[PDB]
């Protein structure tokens, strides 16, 4: 049927960032989970190409 | 276990498919010409001229 | 005069490759379902209302 | 010998003949010993007002009950004492009354038909009693998931426009109209210009053109000096309307996109695309090995209790798309299955596929037209929205001239990247999002 | 009863190529769908910079 | 000017098959195998074998895949079909006229050599539960399964339909046996519209000459009554009344036939009182509420049932049969008009000619003419045959059905139903 | 609602013995009354009992007048204390015969089923007259269960 449903990787994705039933009221109180997120792995890719001439 | 794919029907899927794929290549060839800046194809581009000497 | 469609009344049931599965003659309805307040059973683990290879131009 | 295409040739020219009133009177003769005649009026619910939404359902419920010529009973007596059956039915574009009858039986059948198309005695104790009868017809109507989903639609698709409106009207307006309501419609609309005296089997269409000027002209004098209603284009809105109903076993959904109408070519190769995906019902005995690929997943995986393609027509404009009926848990892979292939065909339809689709219409089409009275329906239908017979060696021609680029080209022009009109009902907490949905009538890949 | 059911006017929200009932919404629908992708082909070229 | 419409070829074989084609210049075709293997031939130890048979039609053969059966026929845009009634299974093909071919060999390879795989067997069997279930959802399925269980004590006794217990338990070596001993020569006819007999003669040379099974087409109907009671819940209350009648084929029949249209089949107009109906006139005197009331007839080839069916609410359900009832009494006691019966032959002849105006419905009669008769009796002599049923005979047949052992089903709230004993 | 499927298994737990069905059957062909009915629910009613049904169905019948309070193990003033306490009780029905219409026939259930379950049965006597216990008698002169353990 739909391969991005039943794929054991890409069904792992589809529950968390596609399909995932949400509220529809969320505030943009409720940013700041994916904004912490992108703070992590922006810090991660900062982080690297400074620790490459420290 | 390639002779399964030869046929009529394949013929016309390919064809169908054609025009597409070429719009691909396309998309990929000026995709990679522009963020590598290939000043060997874009020196004959009309207006990107950043090589301005 | 014989077949039990033409002296509409015994069942007959129809299967087919294309198209949906038939039942039966004659016995009421049509003049049942005018005196009204019959629903009837409607879809509850169901085939196709009406079948279709009745298409047109 | 006979060749399939000399078999076309075969089937006699619908004759077509016209009074001076401006009733057309058509017929198609055969060595049939009994017959189907029939009136086809251009009225039905796109020309009604929301203030008199029922009135031409209203007019069908007293249609057979009644003349100045013959009161009550009368009318049935006579039709089911020769062994004739007397039919009716309204669409939201066409409203027609039919007898199956005796072939000699013909001149009453043509003055019955006269008689109650003219001389309708809308008696206000009948109105009355017919008020109950449509008000019970519209609770029963409710519990139809299929009648409902459809009206739905329809109310969604041509939101704020006369198509929104259903046949039957609103509760209220069964409530309220009056015999003035009543009289008002039926004289603006069975006008002879807008009617069609259609008959099939063993006729003369001299007999039929004699009896129609015997019966029917008694609508001249002066006719339409003072108003003239034409058609006003509908407003098709690409919109969803969702019943939330977890109460009841199985969803409904039908999804569609706006259609041409009548008259369009491009209505052949839609119908040859709708074969290739075809219908499905789990009483089908093919189930895995079915050609259609949504019919075989389908059957496969049990997505589905039901489905089936349609190209809904009125007058330009039209509702192009899949009903189908699923357990709550289905209704995601259905939509999904069955966009794919829209898309599918829309982008890489192949050729042979393609003759498939041909074939399953070309015998459609010939296994419809089979007795006086589908044969009398599609004369009367055919005037009405083409305003002609065409004939059936013209379908043969107009359905061989399609190929695999003529499927993707008119696809492409009626699916891709267009909005669907959305009803569904029942338990649809899995029906897709509208975004979803509407994300559906795309490929990022094409 | 089902037959009560209109769906509510929507003239409020209605972009104003499709304000008119008498008026197909196919004659507007690429001028309409164009604005859209236009924006995101804009917003795509202007996140490519 | 149409075409001058050709003659219906007929030919019994001295094998004792059937052929019978006509020749209608029709863009489509149409071709059916007619067989004496319906339900009655079933017997207590394999229920449901023609049921699960008639659900078979597409699995493989030797020498048509299951794959190809499906691919193959709806390639060409054709059909399948299968009818199976208490006395015949008729497999139905239909194509364009260029096309027979194809389904042609389809039809032979289903009907002589199915071979019945043991996993495409296992894998069928819940196509029993669907199907029945699909049916069962008219109320009035169920009431003609058990009138028949009540009826006879025998082979139309048995239902169209597989009873639950056997689901699942009917065995690739039960289809085989009901195929080797039923689907036979003297027990078959072929059918052909838009087709030639040539052809037809041909295939039935070449390929229909099959015999060694069982011979009767009397194994023998024991007619014995009594009455099946099914409470339910359910809406309103469905009733039929019965007793044996006549043979298919006989005059007696043609009798009954009449005084099914004396009392009252299916109406004749979209909503209404149906004014020339005796037994719906009869009731509505004193019910004054939802109901619904017919005649039924029932004939097969050595047995026949004849009655009347009743539709309503739960607390009317014993006068609507009541007043049904009395009614046919009355037609028993001598009061029946000349017009009366002339209205009721109108109303079959006429009825009788819709019947066979279209190639399905002209088919099936065919067919059926072909197994119960051996011949092929045309519209003009059927409609003799009715002509010389005189007021006498069907007061005859309401005298027969009043005085003789009746047979009952019923399905409802059965509180206020009757039981034969109380009618 | 809870206790609606118990219905079902319970049903199921008893109809395992063959015995049950045909005795449930010879009582809906019998009477055309009041002992037709089956001390075992019918299908179509599983979850269709109403909590109303019930409260009608105890209020009248668990009545004084349809009633008997037995103690073993227990005193007889303790009993006639709570019996006139606590079970005085009338609002209902009288009749023990709303009356049993006996009326005779078959039911017939093909089954496929190792072996072959049949009763057959004419109407008798009521309890406690004379003619049951010629009844009782007949039993025994004909054969009721064994005596002997494999015999
Ligand atoms: C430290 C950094 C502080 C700066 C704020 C960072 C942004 C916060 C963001 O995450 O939330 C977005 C959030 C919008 O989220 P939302 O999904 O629409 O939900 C509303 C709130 O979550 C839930 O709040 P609410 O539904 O109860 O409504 C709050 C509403 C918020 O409404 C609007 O967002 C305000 C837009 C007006 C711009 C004012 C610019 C300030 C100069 O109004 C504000 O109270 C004040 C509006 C100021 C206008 C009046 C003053 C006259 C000039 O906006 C901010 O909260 C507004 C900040 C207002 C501060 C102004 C104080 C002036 C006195
Ligand atoms: C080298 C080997 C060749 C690779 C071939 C495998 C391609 C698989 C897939 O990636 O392409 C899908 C996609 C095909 O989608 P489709 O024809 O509309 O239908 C597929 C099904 O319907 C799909 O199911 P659907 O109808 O539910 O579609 C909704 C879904 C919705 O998925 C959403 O886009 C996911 C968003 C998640 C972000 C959350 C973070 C929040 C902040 O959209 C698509 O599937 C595309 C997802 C893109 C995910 C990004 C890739 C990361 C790796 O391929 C696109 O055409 C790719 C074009 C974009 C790249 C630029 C071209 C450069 C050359
Ligand atoms: C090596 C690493 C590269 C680093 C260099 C940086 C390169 C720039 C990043 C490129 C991002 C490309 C984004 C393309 C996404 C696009 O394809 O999605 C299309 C989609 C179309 O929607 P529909 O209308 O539903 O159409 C489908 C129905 N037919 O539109 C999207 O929603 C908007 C685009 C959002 C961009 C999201 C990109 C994030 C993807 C990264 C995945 C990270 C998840 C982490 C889990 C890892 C497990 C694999
Ligand atoms: C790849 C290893 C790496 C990762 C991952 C990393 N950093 Fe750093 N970070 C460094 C190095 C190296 C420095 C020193 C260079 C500098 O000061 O810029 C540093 C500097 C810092 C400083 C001093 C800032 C200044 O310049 O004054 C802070 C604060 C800090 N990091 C916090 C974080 C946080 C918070 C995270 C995410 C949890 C993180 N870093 C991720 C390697 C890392």
């Amino acid at each position: 049927t739909n391969i991005r449903k039943s794929h054991p990787l890409m069904k792992i994705v589809n529950n968390a960032f596609i399909d995932l039933p949400a509220p529809s009221n969320i505030s943009s109180w409720w940013n700041f989970g994916s904004l912490l997120g992108i703070c992590l792995i922006l810090q991660i890719l900062t982080g690297l190409f400074l620790a490459m001439h420290y | 276990m390639l002779t399964r794919f030869l046929g009529p029907r394949y013929r016309q899927l390919a064809r169908n498919w054609v025009p597409t794929a070429g719009l691909w290549g396309a998309v990929g060839a000026v995709g990679l010409v522009w963020a590598t800046d290939w000043r060997l194809i874009l020196d004959w581009v009309p207006y990107i001229n950043g090589k301005f000497k | 005069m014989l077949s039990v469609a033409a002296r509409s009344g015994p069942f007959a049931p129809v299967l087919s490759a294309t198209s949906r599965g038939v039942a039966g003659a004659l016995r009421p309805l049509v003049q049942a379902a005018v005196p009204a307040t019959s629903e009837s059973p409607v879809l509850d683990l169901k085939r196709s209302v009406l079948c279709r290879e009745s298409l047109r131009g | 010998t006979a060749t399939y295409a000399q078999a076309l040739q075969s089937v006699p020219e619908t004759q077509v003949s016209q009074l001076d009133n401006g009733l057309r009177v058509a017929s198609e003769q055969s060595s049939q010993p009994t017959c189907t005649v029939g009136v086809w009026i251009d009225a039905g619910s796109r020309y009604e007002s929301e203030k008199n939404n029922g009135a031409g359902y209203f007019v069908e419920h007293l249609a057979f009950k009644g003349t100045k010529n013959r009161p009550g009973n009368a009318l049935e007596k006579e039709v089911e004492s020769m062994g004739a059956h007397l039919n009716a039915y309204s669409t939201r574009e066409h409203t027609a009354y039919y007898i199956k009858a005796l072939s000699k039986d013909l001149p009453k059948a043509v003055e019955l038909l006269a008689d109650i198309v003219q001389n309708c005695s809308l008696e206000d104790s009948q109105i009355e009693k017919e008020r109950d009868v449509i008000l019970q017809e519209l609770q029963e109507n409710d519990t139809s998931m299929r009648d409902v989903v459809f009206n739905y639609l329809h109310a969604t698709a041509f939101q704020g426009t006369p198509l929104a409106q259903s046949v039957e009207g609103p509760s209220e307006n069964v409530r309220k109209l009056s015999r003035a309501d009543l009289t008002e419609y039926l004289s603006r609309h069975y006008k002879a210009p807008r009617m069609v005296l259609a008959a099939a089997g063993g006729l003369e269409h001299r007999q039929l053109l004699d009896l129609a000027q015997k019966h029917f002209s008694g609508l001249s004098g002066t006719y339409d000096e003072d108003a003239v209603p034409t058609l006003s284009p509908c407003r098709f809105t690409g919109s969803q309307i969702c019943h939330r109903e977890d109460g009841l076993p199985l969803a409904h959904v039908a999804i569609a996109v706006e259609g041409p109408g009548w008259a369009h070519p491009d209505n052949v190769a839609l119908q040859v695309a709708n074969a290739i995906i075809g219908h499905y019902d789990c009483t089908y005995g093919g189930g895995a090995h079915l050609s259609s690929p949504l019919a075989s997943i389908a059957a496969t995986n049990k997505l589905c209790q039901s489905f089936q393609t349609f190209n809904i027509c009125y007058a330009d404009t039209g509702l192009l798309g899949a009903h189908f009926v699923c357990d709550h848990m289905s209704i995601d892979d259905m939509m999904f299955v069955l966009q794919g292939q829209w898309m599918r065909l829309c982008t890489s339809a192949t050729e042979s596929e393609v003759l498939r689709g041909k074939n399953l219409l070309r015998n459609a089409l010939v296994s419809h037209l089979d007795g006086t009275t589908p044969v009398c329906e599609d004369i009367g239908r055919s005037l009405l929205t083409y305003g002609r017979r065409i004939p059936l060696a013209e379908w043969e021609s107009r359905i061989a001239e399609v190929d695999a680029r003529v499927v993707r080209e008119v696809c492409s022009k009626y699916f891709y990247d267009q909005c669907p009109a959305v009803a569904g009902f029942g338990p649809i907490e899995q029906l897709p999002d509208y975004n979803r949905i509407r994300s559906g009538m795309f490929w990022l890949r094409f | 009863s089902h037959t009560d059911i209109k769906v509510p006017d929507f003239s409020d929200y209605r972009r104003p190529e499709v304000l008119d009932s008498t008026k197909s919404s196919k004659e507007s629908s690429e001028a309409r769908k164009g604005f859209s992708y236009l924006v995101t082909a804009t917003t795509t070229v202007g996140v490519a910079y | 000017v149409p075409p001058h419409p050709q003659d219906l070829e007929f030919t019994r074989l001295p094998n004792g098959l059937v052929i019978a084609s006509l020749e209608n210049y029709a863009p489509a075709s149409r071709i059916g195998l007619f067989i004496k293997a319906g339900s009655r031939y079933e017997n207590s130890n394999n229920l449901g074998t023609s049921h699960l048979l008639r659900l078979a039609s597409s699995l493989t053969t030797k020498g048509a895949s299951s794959f190809k059966i499906t691919r193959g026929i709806e390639a060409v845009g054709g059909k399948l079909s299968v009818t199976s009634t208490r006395e015949n299974m008729a497999y139905t093909v239909e194509c364009l006229r260029d096309d027979v071919d194809i389904l042609m060999e389809f039809l032979l390879n289903v009907t002589t050599a199915p071979e019945f795989r043991r996993w495409e067997v296992a894998a069928l069997q819940p196509q029993l539960r669907i199907d029945k279930a699909v049916a069962l959802q008219n109320p009035q399925a169920h009431v003609i399964e058990n009138l028949h269980a009540a009826a006879y004590r025998n082979a139309l006794a048995n239902s169209l339909y597989c009873p639950d217990y056997r689901i699942g338990k009917v065995t690739p070596v039960e289809l085989h046996d009901y195929v080797q001993n039923h689907f036979t020569s003297a027990r078959m006819a072929l059918i052909g519209l838009g087709v030639s007999h040539p052809v037809l003669k041909q295939v039935a040379e070449q390929f229909l000459n099959i015999r060694g099974g069982l011979g009767l087409s009397g194994a023998k109907a024991k007619y014995h009554g009594g009455e099946i009671r099914e409470q339910n819940g359910d809406s309103l209350v469905h009733a039929a009344l019965v007793a044996e009648s006549a043979a298919i084929g006989s005059a007696e029949a043609n009798a009954f036939s009449v005084l099914q249209h004396v009392l009252g089949a299916g109406p004749h107009v979209k909503r209404g009182s149906n004014a020339t109906s005796s037994l719906y006139q009869a009731v509505a005197k004193g019910v004054h509420q939802p109901f619904d009331v017919s005649a039924f007839n029932a004939s097969y080839s050595d047995s026949g049932l004849f009655g009347f069916y009743t539709i309503s609410q739960a607390a009317s359900a014993g006068d609507v049969i009541k007043a049904a009832y009395n009614q046919v009494k009355t037609i028993a006691q001598g009061n029946l008009s000349n017009p009366d019966v002339q209205a009721a032959k109108n109303k079959l002849k006429a009825g009788y000619l819709m019947s066979v105006e279209s190639s399905e419905g002209f088919l099936d009669e065919v067919g059926s003419q072909a197994l119960a008769a051996g011949s092929y009796t045309p519209p003009s002599t059927v409609l003799q045959q009715i002509d010389a049923v005189a007021d006498a005979d069907v007061i005859n047949a309401a005298k027969k059905f009043v005085s003789g052992r009746k047979s009952m089903a019923a399905s409802g709230n059965l509180g206020h139903t009757p039981f034969i004993d109380e009618l």
